[PDB]
DNA sequence: GTCGTAGCTGAGGCCTCAGCTACGACTTTTTGAAT
DNA sequence: GTCGTAGCTGAGGCCTCAGCTACGACTTTTTGAAT
């Protein structure tokens, strides 16, 4: 690597530029240093500060100052006019019409998340007092399906393996809630993904997948890269193809643990539902709770992307990003995944 | 597979009314508002955009009144979103609500609309309903107006339904409709170019008048390296030294241009950004550092397109020589209907005539780009040596064009500097209008990628530097706009007074701002329209629509 | 094509004169005690009034929106007896 | 043929303001807080301006008027959000 | 001897513009305003109505600069009120305002000006002072234009003093000017009647459209009998029971009039008579009591010439065999075109047609008064039987008709008492008409004058009775303004109660003020304003300016 | 006679009618009656109130209301819709148009503007001190032309002769004044009735001919009668031909008298003026205090028109208009003028 | 040039009405447009 | 139904600004016209 993103956290902050640094201060009081070397994104969040001679020091060095809310809802990025970026786009672009880089980045995809899929089995399984362990037929099972999926001929193979590897994934996902059936929050094994939501638990996991697809679309577009061209989805209709190509690997540990945390954690009750005639949709008061539970879930550090420094979600996402741009262009093969 | 969505039944509404309509506003976004979208959506939100009662799983008897009901059918393939559902026990039925009077048709009701209310007539029936009929709640009027779901309405909607299927799963953007009436309100006819791309498509005919934007504001130039834009609301109060010079109202705002070491508060950037109004840093003399983007544009098939198309040799031949040969030809023009002798000089040395418009041909004949960039310099040289010639009848003092000078970093001539600013600030212009309409400004297939100057922009900007650049600093030579007294050295080169570069950019606007007459369409369009009209008819070249791109020749 | 209008306004809500203060800085220039010019064309003209329709209290408010003409001709159709009249002129701002 | 007139001033002064009440009055009829509707012909608009350049103060007074039309055709010109609008009718007082 | 005064020079600014307006203007009185004759004035008023210095009587070295300086000369025949008379020490000149622009002719002033110019001057130099110039100083542009006094302009003017004199002598008003462009704004072609009396004089040409009256208002009607009517400065309060029922506004008010027991504050009083409104009391039945007068109306020559043709016996019988042949031929046209039979009798009888056409004929031929007074009666007998005829299609319940109790005290029908009603408020507005032009409304050549009925307007009303009160009695039982419950019998016989009375009278309001099309020129001219029209030409007929009245026949 | 004019100079007042009485009350209570039956036109001043019953019950007895302001401005009449006053009217068109009907009012008008003359001159002579009487040589000569006016032949020659015997009756009004001659009050016997003023003392003579001329004016529109129809003046220009016909006899008694009241009282002075190069204008406050003693002139009481009974000026103007109506259409001959 | 701006409180200035007490206008004849 | 109405004083209600303290909006995908 190279650099880190800076979160400004501070909405009291206001930033200068130090020759080679760039200054935090509070009030009139110093916080913290970037100096540029080891710098990414600047992240400012509600009514921080940016001083007009540090962000023309960050556009010089081409560097994606972004936007954030005070609550850290995104709100625009602000990149430079050079070829730091455009270099990025025009290898996705060029490379996205080869059938090896589809078909390998989407192999690699789909091994990554039937494994964060295993490995939430194996952390999760709460079929407590009598099967303290999943059924390692099962395993073996998505041991033997992840292999397929490294060894799948063509992108429709792969798309219906995958479907596959995920309905049987799904028919234990149940098995994971506070112990039980969740009776009052009934899951459907087969109704999945329809538009409207027919079920709570699919409403809650319709919902977290939204609100993934769009911190992915926000941390691909902050790096030079077009998230609505994709290389295993399909591009058109409006749809990121490139969001969505890349939060297979995320479902599990940021939208199925979040609802997981959000449904053993009794923040969300059959109270929470309306139904109307094939829709479950829930509750303004209970929308922005589980908002605050998916903003808790994002908060949280792991250590692992290939080098051990215990980041956030919110930033291993930009790390992945930068580490595909970095994939294109040939500078490491094979773009190493971030599988827990 | 999953090489469809399921289709939003407004965008089978929009299907059966213009079917490259439904195209463009459900396989590549695309939308755009008018009068009427706008009254609409202000008639629906104040009741309808507000839920209401559920649609009882168990119906026995209660009257259902439910509101934005949200239904979808995957063995039908549609999605729906309801305005309401009046329904007695077990016998449901749609209503729609529209905006207008009833119109002046048999059964009130026109195709689309009556292929609407059948389609969520038909997802109703889906989920254990019996509905049988329909209504069209006409919110000005509230005149009821009754449909019947007939049968061969059905066929018509179940029609329709493989029609946008196939057409969507195809690839290939349906025509216009032959000019029709229905274009000229459809609230993308700004998007679809109806009649240009019926011209140039050699479906030949007279292109109708310019249908006229609309809602679209003036840009908010911000000079003044000691400004203070802050929020005030709505406004956009632009305070200096703690007073307030000047407000601009964010709804009459279409950029924001911040020149120098100008602060802009970071309340007003979010503002902006709700907008997605674009704001532009430049540097002091105009060096375009950055802008502001908000996770790209919606639109694939148009940047998909532009790249797959950069990676092929001779459609960028093609296009930089049409760009170029266009460069020089504007750039005869000018030299001719500017020029301004006293006597034997009065008109244009037709030997410098011979030079250029041989240099446009071999231009036209160029075999490669890198002779092509030596025909572009050789003709600029050339153009730039006489240039001279023709501002205030000659030379004032100290308004001294060196031709030697061009073409880099430090202007050391006050005519330099202007024409490196005037440059510098249409760059911007295009950079703008590029990616308002989906392209990617910064890959070109002429120049090369660079800081401070977008690939794309430049290449596009080729034809309209004379016209544009060239004639603002000629208008304001001529005028008295600037003389040698709003100049000020520096160890770098010259620069402008603050005076000055109001002046000049007040100018340059009124240059953006100042109508012509297309001569290929024929009908008085603004610059700044014609820019976004440019970028639009080459994202049609690109898509294979039309047989070649208009370089605007004048 | 643009159109001048009028706005004038009784307002017996403090809270609610701020907000239609607010929305109406936002589209016109004040003109008098109550009173503001707007310039807008179609699109503009239907947010205003979808703004002030919400902003006020139809039980007990008043506003009244007075269509001049084109915005072109409308210097014959004013006439101001104290302060100078001009109407709002559609150009950038410099500054 | 007679035009519908609206007219509306900020006066500074609470003679000069009860002169001006009563002069309009004499005029047209209220329709706001401090303006009123007037359906005048030439002759009756040349008397008006003709008062109201004696009743105001030049200096720091301020009266707008505006002709919005024919009088026959102002309805689609005026659009009132609070109380309905209603022009000045040219018919006898029977009462 | 005193055959003619002095000539108020303003007189002669007129009579050099057209000779009859200044007939009209000196020797009739005969003003009235427009547009322009207010705008001068008030023009004038702000300034030059207010004197200022004296014109020194020594003379010797200061600036002259009075102002309204009123000098006459008898020698010369002239009188005036000089403007302004700008001087150094003895060299003065007269300054007259005027209104407008500067106008586009030769020389900056118009011929009447002029002459008013070198008028004033000469009466100047009459007081011993060196004028030999003037000038006009156009209030609008304040654009002095200077005049001066050459000597066929003095002879224009000595001449201009001759002719008015001897036109004044003649007695004989001279024609209007033929067709020309000045009388479409003279502020007296309401008075003058240029085309009317162009046409009928034989001198036959098209009447041009009406130039339209302006700046009248419409009635006050008090019928409530406990109202109380107050002054609230400009407006006029109606208050019954202490609450404000109306208001009305002075400036827009034409006439008052009071039925019945209501009151009238005097100071309602004086405002109304300051500005010659009238004001006319009637009974609660409609009898017309009294009404108010100002020191008579100062044109002589239109009441001295009714006069002595009063007096005249075949002038007398010509005229009310015209107005009873007039009013039998509108009683046909009546009955024919509102005749509502069902079948057979769905259109006119021709017996009855033929006994009305040949009474029409016996009158023409009357012998004297007395059989045409007898004529007069059968054939108003026949018409009346017939008149129930064509109301609702027939008599409805309550509603009817006894053609043998017309003609006396109390109604005993209710369309008897509605009749009686629009007759007796008919005669109101004849006698204003006829007052408001000069003549005498008592005077009448063919009735003879009693109490609440005054000769004249009984008379000229004959031909209007069909067209004006028994077409609102008629459309007021059809359309159902009135059914038999808005009566109430009494002693007397029948009334009406107040609903009825405001309903009825606000019918026969819109029926006064509803356009018809002249018979003989041709123009849409409301019953109001053709009252006044038929009144004028009376008088010119009177005047012999005319051959015979125009009787409106429809 | 019938019956006398009531004067309602209360602004109080409230008038009422008590069946065939017509009832005068202040503060609800009572103050005078006129009963209908001597009564005459009803002249209500400023704010009094008439009720509406009253009005109509004067209406249908054809009486003439009159309006008068609170100072005694007249300001409007009201008349009845009968043919009261028609039949005067009409007698009066009918015989303007004999030559003795004009000739012989026209000769009596005369012969009684003379007579009051003498009598003004018998009166008001103060060439005291040394000629306490007129030189009856002058009394001689206005006697032998009063003669020559009751025998003048026709209009012309009675026209001439009364500008001669007016024209020797002002050769000695000058005679008249303070004692002696008016040094800054000059009098021109010639220049008389110009039409501006040039003269102060023809200034004041103008204006109470102007004001008497509006009095006639109003009384005689009170009855039945045009003013603007006269018998010896002439009719045409807006000049009232029968007001200025009838104020020849009442020239000396109202406004020559006016006159030597308000000069001979010191009313009036020489700084009450203003010339200007040929005229001579009175000053605001000097017109209003000349108005006002008009007005005292018109209060004053002479007793015999024929009936001895102390009427005042303004009411024995509406005497004479009616006995001039009452000559006409023949009930009293030869119209008995008022002479003193 | 320190988070910046949305939102609320005061103090003054417009706008009208109900309720009181003064009052008690009116001025000669001319001028006043239009093409 | 007592002079009636013009004109002035109060008490309340609109209309805006300067000066203070809280705060810390943003929510899936659809819908939205026109003849």
């Amino acid at each position: 690597g190279r650099g880190l993103p800076l979160y400004v956290q501070s909405p009291k902050a206001y930033v200068r530029k130090d020759g080679d640094c760039l200054v935090i201060e509070e009030e009139r009081v110093r916080v913290a240093e970037a100096r540029l070397g080891e710098t990414s994104q600047v992240a400012l969040f509600g009514n921080a500060t940016l001083t007009t001679a540090a962000l023309h020091e960050c556009l010089r060095r081409e560097i994606p100052v972004t936007w954030l809310s005070y609550g850290g809802w995104f709100m625009g990025h602000t990149v430079s006019t050079g070829h730091r970026n455009v270099e990025t786009r025009t290898y996705q672009y060029q490379r996205s019409f080869d059938p090896e880089t589809c078909l390998n980045l989407a192999r690699r995809w789909i091994v990554a998340k039937i494994a964060n899929c295993r490995t939430l089995l194996r952390r999760n399984w709460r079929g407590e007092g009598d099967e303290a362990k999943a059924p390692p037929g099962l395993l073996m099972s998505l041991q033997d399906d992840m292999r397929h999926a490294m060894r799948a001929p063509s992108l429709e193979v792969l798309l219906g393996i995958e479907g596959a590897s995920a309905g049987r994934y799904f028919q234990h996902f149940s098995r994971m809630l506070r112990g039980g059936d969740g009776e009052g929050m009934g899951f459907d094994f087969t109704t999945r993904n329809r538009r409207p939501p027919k079920d709570p638990v699919n409403a809650l996991l319709s919902f977290a997948y939204a609100m993934l697809t769009r911190e992915w679309t926000v941390a691909l577009a902050a790096v030079g890269l077009d998230p609505y061209r994709g290389f295993y989805h399909q591009p058109r209709f409006g749809r990121p193809a490139l969001a969505l190509d890349m939060m297979e690997p995320f479902r599990p540990l940021i939208a199925d643990s979040t609802v997981l945390m959000a449904i053993n954690n009794g923040e969300i009750r059959t109270g929470d539902f309306v139904r109307s005639a094939g829709g479950c949709n829930l509750t303004d008061s209970a929308r922005k709770r589980f908002i605050a539970g998916f903003e808790r879930r994002m908060e949280q550090e792991v250590t692992h992307p290939i080098f051990k420094y215990t980041i956030s979600y919110r930033r291993l996402l930009e790390v992945q990003a930068r580490l595909l741009t970095r994939y294109l262009s040939g500078e490491i093969p094979a773009y190493p995944n971030f599988v827990t | 597979d999953g090489s469809i969505p399921l289709i939003p039944v407004r965008m089978l509404n929009e299907h059966v009314y213009c079917p490259r309509l439904a195209y463009l506003m459900w396989v590549q976004g695309e939308f755009s508002h008018n009068e009427f979208t706008v009254d609409g959506v202000i008639r629906h939100r104040r009741v309808d955009a507000g839920g209401g009662v559920l649609p009882s799983e168990t119906q026995e008897d209660s009257r259902i009144h439910a509101r934005s009901v949200s239904l979808s059918s995957e063995r039908l393939g549609i999605t729906a979103k309801i305005d309401l559902v009046e329904g007695e026990g077990a016998y449901v039925s749609p209503v729609d609500y529209k905006r207008g009077k009833r119109p002046h048709v048999a059964g009130g009701a026109y195709e689309p609309e009556r292929v609407q209310l059948c389609a969520q007539g038909l997802l109703l029936r889906e989920h254990g309903f019996a509905s049988d009929g329909g209504a069209l709640y006409f919110v000005a009027s509230r005149e009821r107006v009754p449909v019947a779901f007939d049968d061969e309405l059905i066929g018509r909607t179940l029609a329709a339904i493989d029609e946008m299927g196939r057409t969507a799963l195809s690839g290939t953007m349906p025509p216009p409709l032959e000019d029709s009436p229905k274009c000229p309100r459809c609230s993308l006819v700004g998007i679809c170019l109806p009649d240009e791309v019926r011209f140039l498509s050699h479906l030949s005919v007279e292109p109708r008048p310019i249908i006229p934007a609309d809602g679209r504001g003036l840009p908010l130039y911000v000079q003044s390296p000691k400004a203070y834009v802050r929020k005030d609301g709505d406004c956009l109060v632009i305070e200096e030294e703690r007073v307030r010079v000047a407000e601009a109202r964010l709804g009459e705002t279409s950029q924001v241009a911040l020149f120098g070491n100008a602060t802009l508060t970071t309340a007003a950037l979010h503002e902006c950004l709700r907008r997605e109004i674009p704001v532009t840093w430049l540097s002091y003399g105009g060096w375009f550092m950055g802008h502001t983007v908000s996770t790209g544009h919606r639109n694939v098939e148009t940047r998909t397109y532009q790249y797959q198309r950069s990676f092929d040799p001779e459609t960028c031949l093609n296009l930089a020589r049409r760009w170029i040969v266009a460069k020089i030809a504007n750039c005869r023009t000018l030299l001719r209907r500017n020029w301004r002798g006293e006597g034997d000089e009065a008109k244009a040395p037709p030997g410098l005539l011979m030079s250029l418009q041989d240099d446009m041909r071999h231009a036209m004949r160029a075999p490669s780009l890198e002779v092509l960039l030596g025909i572009e310099g050789a003709s600029a040289g050339r153009y730039f040596q006489h240039f001279s010639r023709m501002l205030r009848g000659g030379d004032g003092e100290g308004m001294g064009f060196d031709f030697t000078t061009r073409n880099r970093r430090p202007p050391k001539d006050p005519v330099n500097a202007l024409l490196s600013f005037a440059y510098a600030m249409l760059t911007r212009e295009w950079t703008v209008a590029l990616a308002a309409v989906g392209l990617d400004p910064y890959r070109g297939f002429y120049h090369q990628p660079r800081f401070g100057r977008p690939a794309l922009a430049l290449d596009m900007m080729e034809p309209f530097r004379p016209l544009i650049a060239d004639s603002t600093v000629l208008m304001a030579i001529n005028n008295g706009e600037i003389r040698t007294g709003d100049f000020v050295r520096s160890a770098g080169g010259c620069n402008l007074t603050d005076s000055a570069r109001k002046r000049f950019i007040a100018g340059f606007e009124r240059r953006m701002e100042q109508e012509v007459t297309h001569p290929i369409f024929k009908y008085t369009i603004s610059y700044r329209r014609l820019l976004e009209v440019q970028a639009r008819l080459l994202t049609r070249y690109l898509s294979g629509e039309i047989p070649a791109y208009p370089n605007f020749v004048t | 094509m643009e159109h001048l209008y009028i706005v004038s306004y009784d307002i017996r809500n403090q809270r609610r004169w701020r907000r239609l203060f607010k929305t109406m800085h936002g589209f016109g220039c004040w003109l008098q005690l109550s009173v503001f010019q707007c310039r807008l064309d179609r699109i503009r003209i239907i947010k205003m009034e979808a703004a002030i329709n919400e902003i006020v209290n139809h039980a007990e408010d008043h506003v009244l929106i007075l269509d001049l003409g084109p915005a072109e001709n409308v210097k014959p159709k004013v006439s101001s007896i104290g302060k100078t009249f001009d109407p709002i002129l559609r150009q950038a701002v410099i500054v």
